[PDB]
RNA sequence: UCCAGGAAAAGCCUCUAAGCAUCAGGUAACAUCAAAUCGUACCCCAAACCGACACAGGUGGUCAGGUAGAGAAUACCAAGG
RNA sequence: GGUAUCAGAAGUGCGAAUGCUGACAUAAGUAACGAUAAAGCGGGUGAAAAGCCCGCUCGCCGGAAGACCAAGGGUUCCUGUCCAACGUUAAUCGGGGCAGGGUGAGUCGACCCCUAAGGCGAGGCCGAAAGGCGUAGUCGAUGGGAAACAGGUUAAUAUUCC
RNA sequence: CGAACCGACUAAUGUUGAAAAAUUAGCGGAUGACUUGUGGCUGGGGGUGAAAGGCCAAUCAAACCGGGAGAUAGCUGGUUC
RNA sequence: AAGGUGAUAUGAACCGUUAUAACCGGCGAUUUCCGAAUGGGGAAACCCAGUGUGUUUCGACACACUAUCAUUAACUGAAUCCAUAGGUUAAUGAGGCGAACCGGGGGAACUGAAACAUCUAAGUACCCCGAGGAAAAGAAAUCAACCGAGAUUCCCCCAGUAGCGGCGAGCGAACGGGGAGCAGCCCAGAGCCUGAAUCAGUGUGUGUGUUAGUGGAAGCGUCUGGAAAGGCGCGCGAUACAGGGUGACAGCCCCGUACACAAAAAUGCACAUGCUGUGAGCUCGAUGAGUAGGGCGGGACACGUGGUAUCCUGUCUGAAUAUG
């Protein structure tokens, strides 16, 4: 493929917020802590080799940390990435482990 | 197994080394288990090995 | 700035009047152009005076050979 | 009233602080005597 | 540095028990040595806070300096202030001044 | 209508040069793929901004209901606060 | 931890310099609690309610004291919690503390094409050095270039999700 | 003529203020040498100035910051058992 | 080398005990984005392209190169035959940081003179350029005084002397002497001979340092006290009683300690070497012109034009050439 890129790991954890089960209609979607810098293209294929699931689009933005922590007074942000991506309806979890 | 090993395998086969042993990172860490007792983290106690090989494979250049 | 053959100045000096000023002075040497070579011909080089006549003594290429090596 | 301050980033450039610093043998001058001569965390840019 | 091993048996010195047994010891590279004829009886809180809200009043450890009765074999003491030679190719730890490596 | 006589460049349309020379390109119809990456929360005539303050001050633009009224005045009210 | 003695060397002795730093007085439990758009009551919760939640009244603003956005701010947003410090009082309450959650775009914006003022500027012209000016050219919006609406929905997102 | 908007003629209050120039009631301009957002250009003996030595970040008969610097002080103060 | 996964906190999950677990030292591998930042731009850590690549489910991902100057090389190449100007490519190299000392270009004022212009402060502050490990200076167109010394530099004297100076304030030498250190050589050119000493960059070796380390002595008892290193009794080491630490002050408890050993590798300096370039040595020659002087204006010499020598000069002139 043009698997030529960084496949290797775009995605990677899952969310388990209160969003995940509430945002489940005509096709389960889903988060993962994706990189700070995966794009969308490859966050779709990513979950095609792996997964193995049909996804339709994906959207993701970034979400950032923020907090004050230190031996007096100092402490910074975190920074993230989430990303919905849809799959399908025909295709559910299937064999494998949710958490 | 892992760890310093095969040091001279020219006929080198380092690829989707990484992503096969995924399971953690990639699944299991998501939640609960990725080894919650019986042999937790491996990562970092093992599966670091990551450097050596393709270390390896960098140092293989002058072939 | 220039007479290129030669140095130059534009070194500064103290304009003493009667008795003194602790003022300052310059600039100095001039400029012109336009030297026909023998050879080839001019490339006008901004020599000066001392630059001017020292290009009479000596040649107009050896007075060239330097701005040109070095 | 209008107490002399009134903040805009882009306006904080070349006209003032900022990167504009390594443009001029003082602006370059400045960061030496300020990082260096006593370690600055420094932040200039944000 | 301390080369005193596990296992070790050693004897109080110094002061507070002394002339105790212990041996074993837990003590490590710039680390503690427990011993076992060290330890004044303590106790612990709740700190778990949780249904298993335990304790722990009974044996601790009592650090006290690698300065104890040097492993000893007759009588006590005995420094240890010699080196074997030929012998391992990593250690060649010797013993006591009184005979040899033991 | 007047005198004080009122940006620029690109996209856009068009004309040809070199070049092309059954080709490529051009126009239209539809079929399909692509449209990446950042921002997006909340305050915003103010308790989140400029004034040391949960400061009777300062801060650009947008929207513009009813009765009365010349009215974006003013008074009483809607939605709302 | 200190140091007779005789000797040696001093950052060698404070009450003042409208001296410097810190701590504590005094006035004094005095003034003041920030727009004169005042609020009353019944429930709830709670150790305690004039102030918080619910309800009915009452009053105030309404070219706004409403709504939206830019600038700037940079989690202040929503939920749960806790009340030391912070709120000019009390505080169960908050823009406070600690946790979590929360901003989803081919059509909105920035990137991006284009250039304004102006900036920078190969070579170049100048100038003790630093450096100044400027041709090609390259940046620079506050201006010109392409395309979406109406319902619905979240505790919090929305011409982004359906 | 008169709202917005721009400005400040008068009085009271404030003067350890709500406020390091404002609040209240009046007041002047309000299609113009008008008013305002954004960004740009002029630098200290220098700028800008419908001119007051006015303005150049609560600083101006020569800005702020660092340096020469422990300037100089025939003056004032203080000087320890 | 028996432990160990840096710290504020364990804890979890673990790695190790013999010899590739730690940990220390050497050489490497990797080393995002920004920053001389160098592909172009840019409010620094962001944005956009060209041209090549591999794996390619063979659109792509990222990767890699592409700044500007200078030297040389070759190729192209205007007005104009030529030739240049210009252009392209390529290999070298620079560029930026940097504390002080150092050379150099530019250069104050407060201050003092009990005012202030000469004068001082001071060629200090500062700003700019450059280079080294030191820099700079340096083998007499030096000085001396009829005797002689013999490159530069740094130290003590000569001396607060001579002298300069509104002869004010103040500035302030040298000859000569005592020392640290101590060497002189090249081109200005041909021939003979002819790769010879001398250096420079480099691969190597040895010495001796730098980067981990190794061994390293000899104490029991009893007393007081929570605790002994302290009291008291006796005993031993000492080329070690520097010091630190240990539950009160320890030579003999621990780290050390004098002393005695030690380096795969990597480098500093030395010597030695090979390679490359350099060029020794003998003979006979040659012997630094816009220069030395000088007129004008200045600056530097302790020396403020003074009677002012000498040095550098902006500006204008301008010689002899070693019986010079």
């Amino acid at each position: 493929m043009i698997r030529e890129e960084r496949l290797l790991k775009v995605l990677r954890a899952p969310h388990v917020s209160e969003k995940a089960s509430t945002a489940m209609e005509k096709s389960n979607t889903i988060v993962l802590k994706v990189a700070k810098d995966a794009t969308k293209a490859e966050i779709k294929a990513a979950v095609q080799k792996l997964f193995e699931v049909e996804v339709e689009v994906v959207n993701t933005l970034v979400v950032k940390g923020k907090v004050k922590r230190h031996g007096q007074r100092i402490g910074r942000r975190s920074d993230w990435k989430k990303a919905y991506v849809t799959l399908k309806e025909g295709q559910n979890l299937d064999f494998v482990g949710g958490a | 197994m892992k760890a310093k090993e095969l040091r001279e395998k020219s006929v080198e086969e380092l690829n989707t080394e990484l992503l096969n042993l995924l399971r953690e990172q990639f699944n299991l860490r998501m939640q609960a288990a990725s080894g919650q007792l019986q042999q937790s983290h491996l990562l970092k106690q093992v599966r670091r090995d990551v450097a050596r090989v393709k270390t390896l494979l960098n140092e293989k250049a002058g072939a | 700035m220039k007479k290129d053959i030669h140095p130059k100045y534009e070194e500064i000096t103290a304009s003493c009047s009667c008795g003194n000023v602790m003022k300052i002075r310059s600039t100095v040497g001039h400029d012109l152009n336009l030297d026909v070579c023998s050879k080839c011909h001019p490339f006008f080089t901004g020599k000066q005076r001392d630059v001017a006549t020292g290009g009479r003594v000596d040649r107009f290429n050896k007075r060239f050979n330097i701005p040109g090596s070095k | 009233m209008k107490r002399t301050f009134q903040p805009s980033v882009l306006k904080r450039n070349r006209s003032h602080g900022f990167r504009a610093r390594m443009a001029t043998k003082n602006g370059r001058q400045v960061l030496a005597r300020r990082r260096a001569k006593g370690r600055a965390r420094l932040t200039v840019s944000k | 540095a301390a080369k005193i091993r596990r296992d070790d048996e050693v004897i109080v010195l110094t002061g507070k028990d002394k002339g105790k047994r212990g041996k074993v010891k837990n003590v490590l590279s710039s680390g503690k040595v427990i011993v076992e004829g060290i330890n004044l009886v303590k106790k612990h809180q709740k700190p778990v806070p949780a249904l298993n809200q335990p304790g722990g009043i009974v044996e601790k450890e009592a650090a006290i300096q690698v300065s104890n009765v040097a492993i000893f074999n007759a009588a006590t003491g005995k420094a240890d202030r010699v080196g074997f030679r030929f012998e391992d190719g990593k250690k060649v730890r010797f013993f006591k001044s009184n005979s040899e490596t033991i």
